């Protein structure tokens, strides 16, 4: 896996090239943005249970069915597994946020995801749903105002809802 | 790629835990650190010709044999010497690499996987590219902990030829 | 026992490297934190006693069937009531325990394993629990990062709960 | 494992109290010792491979007879082992000098080493021998004075020459 | 899924053997015991409703703040009535698919596996359901084997719960 | 794996019913049955070698070719693995014999056979062929009246009759 | 493993002879006890959980030195493992009794028991204390008169009884 | 060994389980069944060495070579007919061994374990002792289920020796 | 297929090495003895027939009994009979493919690979294949190391037999 | 794995007859070219570390592109496996030879190394060609006529460049 | 230790066989290649003192810098031209050692294994023994399969060191 | 594993000597009776499904105990076992002879043997006995004059010998 600061080191290498000066001056921008990245990492995991199950609630409130006997989260065993890909889903979410770069919910998290949904015979668009859910709760408790040293965070917040968009995307 | 970021994220994510707040103060440090590693870096990249010129003549100050012995693996061409600066080269900017990452990762990946089957089968002597990093180390001209920062990863390479 | 120091000696160790400046970096950022953690450690440790007699109340309020009911799980003898701030007095010291270590290893070894198999075998309702940490959450009266750092320990109590 | 603040814990666990002012003010001057710390295990780490090598050289330069054909570094398969032998002693130094604590290089270098160089036939009279030449070489580099904030440093190399002493006691 | 026919064929086929007249003795028992189990489980199913609603007001008896309680998670609301009343019409469902299938196979498949999972999750007490199937065991009004069957079955439940 | 009782469960679960009447009644007749049920699969699985064997030297006796040298039972590590074939095909028809379905042949025995064959070039058409002769003599052992309490068994032996068939058809 | 009916066959085998009708006979009393055997295997797996959480919080009552800090059920990890190691005990009695004979329990449970908690440093008077608050009340729960079929049960408690002790005297 | 009670256990114990309805269906068939292997072991042992004695003639009929060929594999001698009905007798004995265990766990452990091993070293032809089998099978002079056990065991030899 | 050209080969091939003078020396060998292995190979073709219908015979003179006796696995048909000498004829060209390919592989392959579950299903007796590998042995006709070569083989089938 | 003379074995038993006339004269005549078959193959094995190297630096100073920064030997882990693959084509070329058939060259080396090139995205042009370097390499080295007991071996040296050719048409 | 005898043994020890003829093959090759390997053995014996003056020599007029250039790793003090001398009878003896035991074995465990490892930490450049190795290999006088023996072990050792 | 080659150079290494005169002469007389060893091992091998049958009839002959029930080769699981023992220890004997030294023979038979026959319950002595008689078995096969180059091997008889007393003795 990489980070914002392994990738660029990855396509300087592959042009053989010594870093620009514009290129060091854009890297000190990223780490000077550093704290508010870790404010958000550390607000969003501190939340964590509570995210995951807000947005299920909700979910099984907008497609009952889901839920509804042979629907695709009725039994435990089903409901839990459904908690657990939510749960990991937002895991993965927050590893990209730390790093700045998106590599490991690719790797990792996304990529043979939508193949197995259709496998096990489970909504795609239901899953994206879910997500979006947890994106706008994740949203609100990273970029709430109360209680940390003010400051504008709005590039960061769009970063995040990429991550969000993206796993949604890649499963819709 | 290792850096202080993937590790905190590989540590957490083999155990199939969220990070915890013993991964965000590594990134903190890792952040912290970055002002002097950013330093070094910029500072070599821009004396970077005059680094590799003069490395490359303190190995055929102290291996003159490498100028005088025919064979293709010697600086005894115009075509050696062009390998020799050329490899310099890559080992200065495999430093820089390092300090902007924050990490041995890029030099682990680039250079050092497969480095021993490199020299032995093309016959490079180790010693050769030590001693060029070593004038690196002398004359690089930092101070403070930007100083502290370039050898660390020069020193990492020694290490990694020894 | 996880913390940063430990994870960077385990993160080498595996590999069977030397420390490298990745690692260092870590624990440059671990002692740097240590400031704020160990003023939050200190603060909640002097003013102990209150914040576990506070907390016990606001679980006895929220819930008044735990001092009605009966019941050994239950807090409606001279016997529950001692067990339970005694239980309230054990989250809080690990939290504290945390800040010092700077990371969840104390929290994880002596809590949190093995956690769910205790309060299903006992009777012993989570969210309890919850509303006992959320009291020292708000009341513990800390600000800056020092705040910051109590509540990242207290909510990764809170999540383990939930 | 544990570290110089994860033992401190564990001790006051098993009392089940708190941690006393004495405790707290104690711990918070091994983090302003902190810095001083990480320099020596970076400029011992820096120096691995000659302070391995260096010392070897004057081992089987004192004690010819180990090898000598029939004896216990003869051939490049025991001389290889040897040398690895004393680059792993030295690397779990280094882990130790880190956290302010033994447990990492007792529990997974020291415990059961003598028992190994009794059945394989290794003098671990000799090994203690070149243990000590590293000690020697370590401190020296780690409290040299040349290109370093000036600052005393006394303690810290008792510390380090602790796990060095203690490492040749367990196969002396 | 679990039974005893299930069991015999899984017992042999991991031994890659034919069944032998250690399997049939045990098919034979199953097939003995299904005339009291089919007669608890028809017994159940015509009873179904009563004993649900004599069920569900038992919890709201024994536990009073659960129809109090602001939340999602209490029977404090029309949607809250409704979703206990569904689960515990759900456990009693599965003590008779066990009846029938002459094991445990259906409440482990369909009720057990992740049920700690939920539970903790959605703030939902255990005890609610063993009070709730508690009254189910009392009040089932069965007699002989078909008793014996019923409990059997309730008890493992209750069991999962503890 | 299910049986006999456990789909009807299965089914039931998915629309989230009760069992009627009607399916009590029909799962009690079952149950009655069990008896000739138990008569059957031990009569078959108590001659299991001879069924293998007398359905064997019949087919190699109809096609020569097999056991001819190239051809797919030359050699007696191929004719071992045609013996071991019929008598695993045997094996797993006792099974769902005892449990009144055929998910364990399904699942277990017949699916991914026919792709088996074709990889490793075993003519299906002979296969099938072995298959049926097993089935003429499995059924006339288990319907043998000499030594039982007599009684209609027809119904059974379509039953039975049905499971060869179905392993002939996945790899005809 | 063996049971009541498998270890007469061995003993009788070691001396190369067939039964007796003395021992024969005794089976057959073996055989009609039968089902007051299942009944008193049905009630104490029935009540599990409850047997093991009620002497345990009896035990802790009366040894307040095991759970209190550095003590050998104090935090959860431990604590869940006595709780563990209680049920275990328990799951292996059980087994015992539908046999009739303590090969199960001696070979996979009891038999290096003793060895283990003195290594963990567990008081081995403590869990047999565990074991006979177990055994107490899972023979007035098994011998409960209410709601079955009168008759005596003697002979069988004190073989239940048996097993117990067995387990406490194995670590005691 | 091999025996419903003892795979009933197995089957719990390998799943880390206490012991379900569904194992205790299993021991109630065994323990029903016992009657009729009681009355057929009983019924062999009572008239086993009438059995043995036809049986070996029975062998000596079919194979008269066995009687006239030279060689220590063969009947042709009193050692050799002192083997012979000495093996006949064994089988017979595990027969009774398995009703009275109710499953194949004694003749498995006894002796199909290493079977081809000795019949292939001692030039021991399966044949006879099949012949020897089926002599059993057709006079032990058995009625109804009792018949119906003794044969499933004496096929279960003849199969191990096919 | 095993010869000592594939067990070289092998031997380098599981350890990643080219092959060295140890591997070669072996090959040696195998050339080396061709000369005899070919005579002996060449000559049991050329007096193929005469050595099946002597072997064949040399079998039932010493079990007369399989020409008697009723039974498809008896040579007791001119069926029978076309099986048996078939099969003689099989093992033959399998001791001159061993002689031709310096090495059991051919023999290991086509023969003895699942040998005994043949023999077993199909009732036929190994003493039977030992005979007339006996007489194959003594009435070969060769002399010096070609009959050393040829009786290598032969005793290796009349130990896989046994 | 076959040989020269256990694929004639093979051919023979398919039609299930003994060897011929001309099949043995054929397969003496194998054995009597015997000793210039180990001396090729031994010439050839002791140049190994040569001729991979050789042709190496012929293929890179013909291709340039192949180690310049981005491109497919550039960075010393994808050299050293470029080094590491025409080492072990020579490896198996070697072991053909020695048996005079190319089904381990086949099996083991060449089938299923064109999809592998294709997925990492290396040119399998500029492997054939370093292939056929070593060929010339080989061939020159292994019949060389200094030093040796003069014979023509011309026959031999088509079969080894048989070889060669062989793996550079299956990537080229 | 690696031999034809030795592989042979392993080869049928894998597998749980006796020693076929395919092994038996193998060994004879060995003693019949033995007596050229003998030959180059004690040869190479009886003139090795000539053979490591004139080898050590090769190596010191083809790199001249190792006996002017200062450190402990170059022949530039009689330390170092005695460690010199005594490597270079080292190599040697490890080929005659090769010869009579007929086979790498000696070679790979006294001198091969960690090979690389020794020569990076104390700067001993592969190219030394190389050229060491080159002047036994032309000088060492040997005639016929002798000196096919003698180089195929020297060229061994060269491939080791490139 | 060494052989009579691989052992006189291991301790030639030991002092660090070229082999002598004296060593050379003697190993080239080891190659001189090889044609004597393969014979011995070619015609031993021919025979060991016999030497061990024949060997294990008269032990039980004379050792009746054995076979009866209770005792250690009654059952076909404990006979198969001492069977397989038998020709284990034989197999192991002939790579000696082969190697000319009994390395693999201790190495991997002998050593760590009489410990298993004690906690199995097995007579060490009847072991013995039974390999003595493998022995007399062996060696009358092995130097029988009928159809072979006359010539004395008496010397090799004895080595044979050795490893047949050497394994007796290990278990005796
Ligand atoms: C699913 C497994 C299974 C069970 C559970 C089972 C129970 C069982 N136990 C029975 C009776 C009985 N059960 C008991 C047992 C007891 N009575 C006492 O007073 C003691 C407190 C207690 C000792 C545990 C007795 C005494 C009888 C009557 C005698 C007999 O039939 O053996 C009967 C016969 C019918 C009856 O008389 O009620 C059954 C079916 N059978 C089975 O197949
Ligand atoms: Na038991």
């Amino acid at each position: 896996m990489l980070d914002a600061f392994a990738k660029v080191v990855a396509q300087a290498d592959a042009r053989g090239e010594f870093l620009t000066n514009a290129q060091f001056d854009a890297l000190s921008n990223l780490v000077k943005e550093g704290n508010k990245r870790l404010d958000a990492v550390n607000r969003i995991t501190s939340n964590a249970s509570t995210i995951v199950a807000n947005a299920a609630r909700a979910l099984f409130a907008e497609q009952p069915q889901l839920i509804q006997p042979g629907g695709n989260a009725y039994t435990n065993r089903r409901m839990a597994a459904c908690l657990r890909d939510m749960e990991i889903i937002l895991r993965y979410v927050t590893y990209a946020i730390l790093a700045g770069d998106s590599s490991v919910l690719d790797d990792r998290c996304l990529n043979g995801l939508r193949e197995t949904y259709q496998a096990l015979g489970t909504p795609g668009s239901s899953v994206a749903v879910a997500i979006q859910k947890m994106k706008d709760a994740a949203i609100a408790i990273a970029n709430d105002p109360n209680g940390i040293t003010p400051g504008d965070c709005s590039a960061l917040m769009s970063e995040i809802a990429g991550y969000f968009d993206r796993a949604a995307a890649a499963v819709a | 790629m290792k850096t202080p970021i993937t590790e905190a994220i590989a540590a957490a994510d083999t155990q199939g835990r969220f990070l915890s707040n013993t991964e965000l103060q590594a990134v903190d440090g890792r952040f912290k650190r970055a002002v002097a590693s950013m330093e070094a870096a910029r500072a070599l990249t821009n004396n970077a010709q005059s680094l590799i010129d003069g490395a490359a003549q303190a190995v055929y100050q102290k291996f003159p044999y490498t100028t005088t012995m025919q064979g293709s693996q010697y600086a005894s061409t115009p075509e050696g010497k062009a390998k020799c600066a050329r490899d310099i080269g890559y080992y200065l900017r495999m430093v820089t690499y390092c300090l902007v990452a924050g990490g041995t990762g890029p030099m682990d990946e680039y250079l050092i996987a497969g480095l021993s089957e490199i020299n032995s089968t093309f016959d490079l002597s180790p010693s050769w590219y030590i001693e060029a990093l070593k004038y690196i180390k002398a004359n690089h001209g930092l101070t403070g902990q930007a100083a502290v920062e370039a050898n660390a990863y020069i020193d990492y390479a020694i290490n990694a030829l020894s």
